[PDB]
């Protein structure tokens, strides 16, 4: 695929979309609309959004993503603020917590088991 | 010979209006006679207070209280203005209470942490609870009675930055650069069970709200300032982290809490923020001026003391634009002592120089000279009237507010007071330098 | 037209300057032949080592300060484009610095020549030649720091863009990707040009259209004045800032197709903003690219240009596609009039 870069809620800057060129396969403001409704809440740290062109339709394979998924149970957004030791701000996942982020990750991942997929979601909570 | 009297209140606080006659023979004691049967407080132990009538960079002083009202009548500094020489202008506020005997015998010593540093609290009034903290990774609580070291918490993995003390005295709270903060008992010298995380580098800075007046929804908390850039509200009985401040790119030195409801900070990154901590933890004002890192902050008006030796007040609450640039020190300005106090300002500075400044007019009182080394701590000692510094030349002095001279001054052979803290009664200092003692010094 | 910030000569390090020296004095001091007294002799070449200890500081040192215009002399538009690079404030005590560090050396040697002058003892005149080098070698080494930024910046502001702000010039502007690079190569006679600045995505396109003996400069802005101002940084910021010295007309191309990747809701708000700022230079805004563009942003675009209702600069739109060179030179001609028969008139 061809990729691309994206910030929260951007649409429509000149550097990025137009060289790169506008999905839809023409007509940018298409794609601007798509990823800007989709993309949440504060910018913060840009995304990889990535991009497949299909015959006038446009779709990006963005995952902020599994992480995200951890913002939105946790109720914090950063990421750890001192890596690997302890974090700044406080956000220690439950046992119980973890294992329904990883259920609902079980069809992205690969995973053979749920133990399999709580430990590879753990070990990205802990960094 | 009568004086007309013209007086409008200064500070928030007292009103009253109505210009009264009084007789041009009487002395200060007795126009403050008049003016206080008028204002409706008492004629009791209370001072009440005069400043005078705005003006005085001349050749000459210009115009003391203390002056028979005849005197000042004829020639306040000038003549007066047209305006005056007809009136005289009062400026009322309390304060002040007085401390009779001085007594003096040496101050006792107290030996603790061997060479070590930073950190003193002394909970003043009936606290004879004193608390010093150290690079050593402990804290001590002392008695400044006894002199004696009451316990010392050692909870902590590393070295101790900060510390704020609650007036209850019961409850302790610490800094340490091992990222984390802990709530201590006092009595006990026992770890609340308090380690609050969530900083992620040295927590430099704290202050603390000891009791909150609002309704108990909202409890006590103490705001903490780290070398992460970020500053944390936590709740000092339940110990869990209510708020945290993002926003500044560098670290934060100085915070001042107590506000409940502002929070301000000082970062590295030559920035002011005021906070509005409550379920928000957003940045309300960004304060921009300051060329270099700002060290020191008071809230009352906003002050910032900054690296690039320059003094900014802010004005109220929402706009925030700079009242005033004041200048005049040499080099950085450690600490400043702001408040309500009349709007006035002392600040503490490396250029080993003291001044007083009156914020709203911007002018500067005065400037406190003889102190060898740069002023690490002051402290209005004894209140309006005394400034009280501390310095590299192992000296505590104390000062006179109104002259601006110099009364006495306390240490010898010794090598230097890091900071003070000053109780009617007593003053107590930390001091460093090979041979260790801290002073407690009784009158 | 050019630069004058080019002709400062790059700055030699502190390691090459602390070799060169001592190197010069060694050679000078066995070819020179002292005559008169034994102690005299030796005295002599002393101070001749010292003399070339000073001059060869002295001949590095005045390179800085010649060659250069000096950062507030030059008009603003040039004065803006070294700022960003550097910084002012931090500039004024760097031109201080190569100031300071002369007078110190002139003062040195000026001092040791006259302490050997006027001793005796052979020892003492070795051990003050001595004394000077350990001197004149710590001082280019504690500069060493302020002469790597400024042979650094030298290399920057030589690489400037070399425009002339007095003259008119127009510039394009418009959000990126809307084919302002294209219409700027359309309306120059000749190839188009590229320059080198700080602070731009692309470089500039500079191009220029002759209609009689006059000649009209054209720039595009492509990554400064795009986007917002505020969004950007205090250095890039200032970049923008420098583009109000230098243009007397602006000219806001539009690319209402979303081809450029960016609505025409986000081009009519850029446009706004900057627009009551430069009353002073004169405006043409045109349409371009009208073959492609869709009827939907049209009426948006509508709005604010052509309706008397808020917000309009005043002007009347050209629509053509210079790209496709239809109307190339039609809207050429009056985007120069605008400002030219304006201007002559005016003064």
């Amino acid at each position: 695929y061809l990729y691309l870069r994206a910030v929260g809620g951007e649409v429509g800057a000149s550097a990025a979309l137009a060289p790169k060129i506008g999905p839809l396969g023409l007509s940018p403001k298409k794609v601007g609309e798509d990823i800007a409704k989709a993309t949440k809440e504060f910018k913060g740290i840009k995304v990889t959004v990535q991009l497949k062109i299909q015959n006038r339709q446009a779709a990006a394979s963005v995952v902020p993503s599994a992480s995200s998924l951890v913002i939105t149970a946790l109720k914090e957004p950063p990421r750890d603020r001192k890596k690997d030791k302890n974090v700044k701000h406080s956000g220690n996942i439950q046992l119980d917590e973890i294992i329904e982020i990883a259920r609902q990750m079980r069809d992205k991942s690969f995973g053979r088991t749920l133990a399999s997929v709580t430990k590879e979601i753990l070990g990205t909570a802990q960094s | 010979p009568n004086v007309s009297i013209k007086f409008q209140a200064l500070d928030t606080g007292d009103n009253v209006g109505g210009a009264l006659r009084v007789p041009g023979a009487i002395s200060e004691k007795q126009l403050e006679e008049l003016l206080n049967q008028l204002n409706g407080t008492s004629d009791d132990p209370v001072p009440y207070t005069f400043s005078c009538t705005i003006q005085g960079k001349k050749a000459s002083d210009p115009v003391k209280t203390i002056d028979i009202t005849d005197n000042l009548y004829s020639s306040l500094i000038k003549p007066g203005y047209n305006s005056t020489e007809d009136q005289i202008t009062l400026l009322y506020t309390p304060r002040a209470v007085f401390k009779v005997k001085p007594v003096t015998r040496s101050s006792s010593a107290i030996a603790g942490h061997g060479s070590t540093i930073l950190c003193s609290a002394f909970a003043p009034h009936t606290s004879s609870r004193m608390v010093t903290g150290a690079g050593d990774n402990t804290a001590r609580i002392w008695d400044c009675d006894t002199q004696t070291p009451m316990h010392t918490l050692k909870g902590h993995y590393n070295w101790v930055l900060c510390v704020s003390w609650s007036p209850d005295g019961e409850v302790i709270a610490t800094g340490s650069m091992d990222n984390t903060i802990r709530l201590w008992d006092p009595k006990s010298g026992q770890c609340l069970g308090d380690a609050l995380r969530g900083h992620s580098k040295w927590i430099t800075s704290l202050s603390w709200e000891p009791i909150h007046l609002v309704k108990p929804g909202s409890k006590p908390r103490l705001a903490s300032s780290s070398k992460d850039g970020t500053i944390k509200i936590w709740d000092t009985v339940s110990r869990v982290c209510q708020y945290t401040m993002s926003g500044h790119t560098n670290s934060v030195s100085c915070v001042k809490w107590g506000g409940q409801g502002l929070l301000y900070s000082g970062s590295h990154d030559r920035t002011v923020r005021v906070w509005d901590i409550n379920s928000q933890g957003r940045c309300i004002n960004i304060l921009k001026s300051h060329a270099h890192w700002v060290n020191h902050l008071s809230l009352s008006m906003m002050v910032t003391a900054s690296d690039d030796y320059t003094m900014f007040l802010w004005n109220p609450l929402k706009s925030t634009k700079p009242i005033a640039r004041m200048t005049g020190h040499q080099k950085l300005v450690n600490h400043v002592a702001f408040s309500p106090d009349g709007r006035y300002i002392v600040s503490a500075s490396f250029d080993n120089s003291i001044k007083l400044w009156d914020g709203r007019d911007g002018k500067f009182i005065s400037t406190f000279r003889g102190h060898v080394a740069s002023v690490y701590q002051v402290a209005w000692s004894s209140d309006c009237r005394l400034l009280v510094s501390c310095s590299k030349d192992t000296t505590l002095k104390v000062w006179d507010v109104r002259t601006r001279k110099l009364s006495v001054d306390l240490p010898g052979h010794k090598d230097e007071v890091y900071t003070v803290d000053w109780s009617v009664d007593g003053k107590r200092v930390c001091s460093g330098g090979k041979d260790k003692m801290v002073r407690l010094w009784t009158h | 037209m050019q630069l004058s910030w080019k002709d400062i000569p790059t700055v030699a390090p502190a390691n090459d300057l602390l070799d060169i020296v001592l190197n010069r004095t060694q050679r000078k001091t066995p070819t020179v032949i002292r005559p008169g007294f034994k102690i005299t002799r030796i005295r002599a070449f002393y101070m001749r080592k010292v003399k070339y200890t000073g001059e060869g500081f002295v001949e590095k040192f005045e390179d800085i300060l010649k060659g250069f215009p000096n950062i507030n002399d030059v008009h603003p538009f040039h004065r803006d484009l070294m700022d960003t690079l550097y910084e002012k404030n931090h500039y004024k005590i760097s031109l201080a610095a190569i100031s300071r560090a002369k007078s110190l050396v002139e003062q040195v040697a000026r001092d040791y020549v006259r302490l050997l002058k006027f001793g005796q003892s052979l020892f003492q005149c070795k051990q003050l030649k001595r004394a000077a080098l350990g001197r004149m070698a710590t001082i280019v080494k504690k500069l060493r720091d302020p002469l790597a930024y400024l042979e650094q910046v030298r290399q920057h502001i030589g690489r400037l863009p070399s425009i002339d702000p007095n003259t008119r010039t127009l510039l394009i502007c418009g959000y990126p990707n809307v084919g302002k690079s294209s219409f700027l190569r359309c309306i120059t006679k000749s190839d188009v040009d590229v320059q080198p600045y700080a602070f731009t995505t692309k470089s500039l396109y500079v191009g220029h259209f002759d209609y009689k003996y006059l000649r009209f400069q054209a720039i595009d802005t492509p990554g400064i004045l795009d986007r917002p101002t505020e969004e950007m940084n205090n250095i890039e910021m200032q970049s923008i800032y420098a583009i109000a010295h230098l243009r007397s007309c602006v000219l806001y191309f539009m690319d209402l197709s979303e081809q450029c990747g960016f609505t025409i809701e986000a081009q009519v708000k850029l446009f706004h903003s900057i627009k009551p700022l430069f009353a002073n230079k004169s405006v043409m805004v045109v349409i371009n690219k009208t073959d492609i563009i869709r009827p939907e942003d049209l009426d948006e675009e509508r709005a604010q240009l052509l309706e008397s209702v808020k917000e309009v600069p005043g002007v009347e739109i050209m629509t053509s596609s210079c790209q496709l060179e239809e109307n190339v030179m039609e809207v050429r001609n009056k985007a120069c009039e605008k400002l030219l028969a304006s201007r002559i008139e005016n003064k």
